């Protein structure tokens, strides 16, 4: 049942504004890169005997 | 320090750096609180101006 939000337009617009504000705050802080960390992590031991 | 010749830079550390960081963010964390109060009250009144 959603008659409450048709009865309350200000209430719906305020939740929409909350969502927009948090999204705009979050967007700059998000990292940006072409691909995610799909590749398995790798650890490399190195040794040298001249 | 602005009067010193070129090539000398001042870095704040310890308590002073924390003081600067606290002072910088005051306006953001007052304005955001005011906006949050505005939005919550508007939600609970169904009126933008109340």
């Amino acid at each position: 049942m959603s008659q409450f939000f048709i009865r309350r337009p200000v209430f719906a617009w305020v939740i929409a504004i909350f969502i927009i504000i948090f999204g705009l705050l979050s967007i700059p802080k998000l990292p940006i890169a072409r691909f995610p960390s799909v590749a398995p992590p790798q650890v490399n031991i190195s040794a040298t005997y001249p | 320090i602005a009067k010193l010749p070129k090539g000398i830079g001042y870095e704040w550390t310890g308590i002073s750096l924390q003081e600067k960081q606290s002072e910088s963010q005051m306006a953001f964390l007052l304005g955001l609180s005011m906006l949050v109060v505005f939005l919550v009250l508007a939600a609970l009144y169904e009126s933008w101006a109340i």
